């Protein structure tokens, strides 16, 4: 096969996750400045600490996300990830 | 199909020889039908009952495998009544109104699809006529393979076969016969049974002589099959109509 | 099929006896011409339907029952005829006056007794779709091999009758492998537009809303009308696309959308 | 497995004979119930199964999913000695099962929730009209009988097929119980036969549903991940309480 | 399988008698060999060629004999086939040396001049079919319209140039030169367009020169050189952008001046596609009578919608003639 992919959801052990898009502080930047948010997604168990409104600390995992040249015989953007989290800030 | 023959037959048998001392109600139905030009039939489910309670009870069963037979039955009768010989006459629309029970909108929830439905809602807007087809021409792109469709009711896809392919047939609309369409679109009566809730509203397909039969606005009661269509909007989720055969309005109302 | 060769040389005939069109072709011949010898028109005949009852009941019952079997042989005769006229130095239209009706309808009593079949439509036209030309004649130049080269490109509206589709694009290297340079200019281009027609704001019966139908204007019918006009327009009355029957896609009861090809619209006050 | 068959003889000896409150079995008097209502939908309380083995109910936090298929057929049976008929009347009875904590509230929700039943609470939301589901497939031949299915579809006739009514309504939690500086993230509930209706937006609602995933479903492209969707299946439904 | 028909319109003998039009005439040295050794000398690139002069030649050709077939009716009746018709002509009569040239001097022509050369050294090495003609150019040719003054010869019917509304045109004047006149409507800003992008390859080298044609093209890889091809094993070949020649586009509608919009109807827009030195002459507000071929550029697709074909087409840059100065 090739034939069928085929999906088994039963087998297949989940985890997690869910997005959060971090955005820096105000307080640093310099106005006129249109501040540049970015995607970090949390996967792990540090799921559901992060709260709206508020500063956190990550751990880096900075990798990439599709969303420049071919593959031949790709289009990507920073996507941060973070494994643990922490409500400093 | 020697069934179907068989149950044409017993339509033949029940509109030739139904007699409500002593006129036959039908087919002098059909004779003054004809002559206005009406091309329809309207039976009384109760004559019907009361001739065999089998072809009512396949008629109950599968309506829109039958009705059409029914259909072919009474215009293969037409023939030899308006008209003699040893053109074109269309096969009739027939329209069939009784009394049964009574079944609000909001108790219709599947388990009775496919099968015929009396009930009571006020119209809300006509939808503009559009034509569906009855008897359409169609040739091959290529081998130009000359075929006459005979399309019935109650989408349907056409025959791929006389590369070629895939679907290689043309409509050919210089010879097509057509009829038309309507949409109806009710709204449950406000009495019963709103609630505190927004009344549903079915959608419904009226065609050939029921068409233009109802100004949007006046209460009336349906008959109809009871039906699904799919419209991609999943999964599945299939979406509810009520074919109607046929529409009577409420008294008169002219 | 001899019987189109049939239906020409029948309306051969009604051509010159009675002789009371050709002057007006001979008159469509010389004044461009005139044009020529200077320091526009249309090329269509109207035919009045009056006269055609006079010669053949047959004939006549014909062009309102079944429009496509005959509007078209009478035409390639009638350009037949433009041919033998006067002289050297196209597809002409017919036009049908009438001696309506029957088929007298306004567009609300309509389809599909009425379908298939010559109509003469009134109402209000709205909002007049915007005038863009359409491709009809390919002509292509061969070199060195020379010669000339041409395809013939058939739409939906051609002519009248369905034709096995020609679209779409350039034929490019028809055998041998010689190359093919689009020739503009010579080649046809036939205007097209369409424009729907709501009946009569006055004689509409009641709240119910009003029900338009498109009516495409050939040729030289194109920007005749400014939207919210009276127009009486005349046609065959056409049923064009699949009504989704020709593949999978889509599900739904609907279809079959129809229109008017042509052909006169006479204004009215 | 066929062992589970065996679990049929004791739960069946559960639905019967089972007595609380000085005699007068319950679930005797339900099925009498629907019954002459004839509602097709029987009601087991899970206090009362926890309270006869600890192991069912363990069975019903592990895989509630092919056993509700195993028990609502021993249910009709039931309903065939008490009543010799139903044969004619729906021919399916899927159990209701009433509260059963957990009591898992809504925000809070992980993997560990899958393919195991669970309590879920909160506001209705807008509800979709009542679209009949494909479910069982049937036709006069001419293949046989295909289930399709909760909810994929592959890998279509029709003669006479067996409809049962679909609703999707989207469950919002409660704007009262809202932790402070957080969204009230909510999901999407599928209801089934006669749980329809009984919803009405503005509303807080009890289900007991299983949680379900599939498939993917569809992102693919805005999300950078392999990410099912969360849907709970609907068991039940009660006005809060 | 695909007919053809004869036409009394023949372009060899008229091509003939564009090469006896060029280079050898009288009424204004002749005109056309300065005005084309000025391009060839490099300080010019446009080449402005007038009807009026077509017309001027005729009466010469034909009174006053020998008579010859017809250019200024067979022009405007097709007028983008002398593009590249009437134009390579040029090529043939064109001063060689002509002066002073030498290489850089221009950037670019250097690029081209080491590629004949290299080509010409390889290939007199390898035998002890060419660069296509488009790429070696560096000059636009632009027709005018006739009024004219002159016109009056006459040639009565002969001139568009029939200044005409936009209403007037018609699908009948698309392949004929037509000049119109309306307000300047969003004048697009200028980019580049594309002509021939000969991509370069890797191992074996050569080039391969794509022909830009209607509105788009499809890239190609695989190797279409001999040598990279099937030992071993395809060459890898990629777009070199110094060595491509671009062509300066910009595109603009013009509505109708509204006084030749009728008691009914709308304003019409008519879009227009520039190139080479006419680019930036046009400005936005400002009425002009633009003269060009009127032309179709399928389809780019859609293609299901229509259907057909319906070219919905646009107007070619010839001239540029605006009101007030
Ligand atoms: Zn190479």
């Amino acid at each position: 096969n090739r034939a069928f992919w085929t999906l088994n959801v039963t087998r297949s052990r989940f985890l997690d996750w869910q997005k959060v898009r971090i955005q820096e502080n105000a307080n640093e930047i310099p106005t006129g400045s249109m501040p540049r948010t970015l995607d970090v997604i949390l996967r792990g168990d540090s799921v559901e600490r992060a709260k709206p409104g508020d500063r956190c600390k990550f751990t880096g995992v900075e990798i990439v996300v599709p969303d420049k040249p071919s593959s031949t015989l790709l289009t990507y953007k920073i996507s941060f990830l973070a494994c643990h989290v922490i409500s400093i800030g | 199909d020697d069934d179907n023959t068989e149950i044409i037959k017993s339509f033949k048998n029940f509109i030739l020889e139904f007699r409500l001392d002593s006129q036959f109600i039908y087919r002098d139905q059909l004779r003054n039908n004809i002559l206005v030009k009406n091309y329809s039939l309207t039976v009384n489910m109760e004559h019907l009952i009361g001739y065999n309670e089998d072809i009512y009870k396949k008629l109950s069963d599968e309506p829109s495998d039958i009705i059409p037979l029914f259909e072919t039955a009474i215009t293969q009768v037409a023939k030899r009544i308006s008209i003699l010989s040893r053109n074109s006459l269309p096969t009739f629309q027939l329209i069939l109104n009784s009394n049964a029970n009574q079944i609000p909108l909001r108790d219709l929830d599947s388990e009775h699809v496919s099968k015929i439905v009396r009930l009571s809602g006020i119209i809300i807007s006509t939808s503009v006529l559009s034509s569906r087809a009855t008897y359409l021409s169609i040739m091959c792109r290529n081998c130009r393979h000359t075929t006459s469709i005979t399309i019935n009711n109650f989408t349907v896809s056409l025959p791929r076969s006389c590369n070629c392919g895939p679907d290689p047939y043309i409509i050919i609309h210089e010879s097509s016969k057509f009829i038309d369409q309507q949409f109806l679109k009710l709204q449950e009566i406000p009495e019963l049974v709103p609630v505190g809730e927004m009344p549903r509203n079915l959608t419904m397909t009226c065609d050939r002589y029921l068409t233009n039969k109802v100004i949007p606005g006046t209460r009336v009661t349906i008959v109809g099959i009871y039906s699904i269509y799919n419209s991609k909007n999943g999964v599945a989720i299939r979406t509810p109509y009520i074919k109607i055969l046929g529409i009577q309005s409420d008294v008169e109302t002219s | 099929d001899a019987v189109f060769g049939d239906r020409v040389r029948r309306f051969q005939e009604f051509l010159d006896t009675f002789t009371s069109y050709r002057d007006s072709v001979r008159s469509i011949q010389v004044y461009n011409s005139n044009n020529a010898a200077n320091y526009i028109l249309p090329h269509r005949i109207i035919i009045s339907l009056d006269d055609l009852r006079e010669f053949d009941r047959s004939f006549w019952s014909g062009i309102l029952v079944e429009p496509a079997y005959f509007i078209p042989p009478a035409e390639k005769a009638l350009t037949d005829l433009a041919d033998s006229m006067d002289d050297v130095p196209h597809p002409w239209k017919l036009s049908f006056k009438g001696s309506f009706g029957a088929h007298a309808l306004s567009p609300r009593t309509l389809t599909a007794q009425h379908l298939n079949k010559l109509v003469s439509v009134e109402g209000i036209v709205t909002k007049t779709s915007l005038v863009r030309p359409k491709l009809i004649r390919s002509v292509h130049y061969a070199a060195k091999t020379g010669r000339f080269h041409y395809r013939d490109y058939t739409d939906a509206t051609t002519t009248l009758t369905t034709r096995i589709p020609t679209p779409a694009i350039y034929p490019t290297e028809d055998t041998e492998g010689n190359k093919l340079t689009t020739e503009y200019g010579y080649s046809t281009f036939i205007d097209h537009q369409r424009i729907t027609v709501q009946e009569m704001p006055e004689m509409a019966p009641a709240g119910q809303l009003p029900r338009s139908i498109d009516v495409i204007l050939d040729d030289d019918l194109v920007d005749k009308t400014k939207p919210g006009d009276r127009v009486n327009v005349v046609g065959v009355f056409k049923s064009l696309g699949a009504g989704g029957m020709n593949q999978s896609n889509s599900n739904t009861l609907i279809g079959f959308k129809t229109l008017i090809l042509g052909n006169t619209v006479y204004p009215l006050h | 497995p066929n062992v589970s068959r065996t679990i049929a003889r004791e739960l069946k000896s559960f639905l019967l004979e089972y007595t609380d409150e000085t005699g007068r079995s319950v679930y005797g008097a339900r099925i009498r119930t629907l019954g002459e209502m004839n509602s097709e939908s029987l009601e087991v309380n899970y206090r009362h199964l926890a309270e006869s083995k600890a192991i069912l109910a363990l069975f019903l936090a592990k895989c509630p999913e092919e056993m509700l298929k195993i028990f609502d057929l021993v249910a009709m049976e039931a309903t065939e000695l008490h009543y010799p008929d139903y044969a004619r009347i729906h021919s399916e009875i899927h159990v209701r099962i009433s509260d059963f904590p957990t009591i898992y509230s809504l925000r809070e929700l992980r993997e560990s929730n899958l393919s195991s039943l669970v309590r879920v609470t909160g506001v209705v939301t807008r509800r979709t009209g009542v679209f009949p589901q494909l479910k069982y497939v049937k036709f006069n031949c001419l293949l046989g009988p295909f289930f399709q299915d909760s909810n994929e579809e592959i890998r279509v006739n029709g003669e006479k097929t067996v409809y049962r009514n679909y609703q999707r309504v989207t469950l919002q939690e409660a704007p009262g119980t809202v932790p402070p500086g957080r969204l009230p993230r909510h999901r999407e509930v599928i209801l089934l036969a006669d749980l329809v209706d009984v919803s009405k937006p503005g509303e807080e609602v009890e289900v007991t549903g299983i949680y379900k995933n599939n498939y993917d479903g569809n992102l693919n492209a805005k999300n950078g991940f392999p990410v099912f969707a969360t849907i709970i299946e609907a068991n039940s439904i009660k006005r809060r309480e | 399988a695909l007919p053809s028909i004869q036409l009394p319109v023949d372009y060899n003998n008229l091509f003939n008698e564009i090469t006896d039009f060029l280079v050898t005439f009288k009424q204004d040295g002749p005109k056309y060999m300065a005005m084309l050794q000025k391009v060839a000398n490099r300080e010019l690139n446009s080449v402005i060629i007038d009807l009026d002069d077509i017309l001027q030649y005729q009466n010469e050709k034909f009174l006053q004999g020998t008579q010859a077939d017809d250019l200024v009716s067979a022009i405007q009746q097709n007028a983008n086939h002398f593009t590249e018709l009437f134009c390579r002509a040029i090529d043939n009569n064109m001063p060689l040396p002509t002066k002073e040239i030498d290489y850089k001097d221009d950037v670019l022509d250097v690029i081209l001049n080491q590629r004949r050369l290299r080509n010409e050294r390889m290939l007199s090495d390898r035998t002890n079919e060419l660069f296509p003609p488009n790429l070696t150019r560096r000059y636009f040719l632009y027709f005018k319209p006739l009024s004219q003054n002159c016109a009056r010869r006459y040639r009565k019917k002969a001139i568009s140039s029939k200044p005409l509304s936009v209403r007037q045109i018609k699908g009948d004047f698309l392949g004929q030169l037509i000049t119109v006149r309306g307000i300047i409507t969003r004048v697009s800003d200028v980019k580049p367009a594309v002509e021939v992008i000969a991509y370069t390859c890797d191992q074996c080298g050569y080039e391969v020169f794509q022909e830009v044609n209607s509105r788009t093209f499809t890239p190609l890889s695989e190797c279409t050189s001999e040598e990279c091809s099937q030992n071993q094993t395809k060459g890898q070949l990629f777009m070199s952008t110094r060595a491509s020649k671009f062509s300066a586009f910009q595109e603009c509608k013009i509505q109708e001046l509204s006084q030749q919009v009728p008691v009914g109807h709308i304003p019409r827009s008519l879009n227009i596609h520039v190139n080479g030195t006419l680019v930036r002459s046009l400005s936005p507000g400002d009425i002009v009578d633009v003269t060009g071929i009127f032309l179709p550029a399928p389809y780019t697709g859609f293609k299901a919608l229509k259907a057909g074909l319906l070219t919905e087409t646009y107007l070619e840059a010839q001239f540029v003639r605006q009101h007030k100065k």
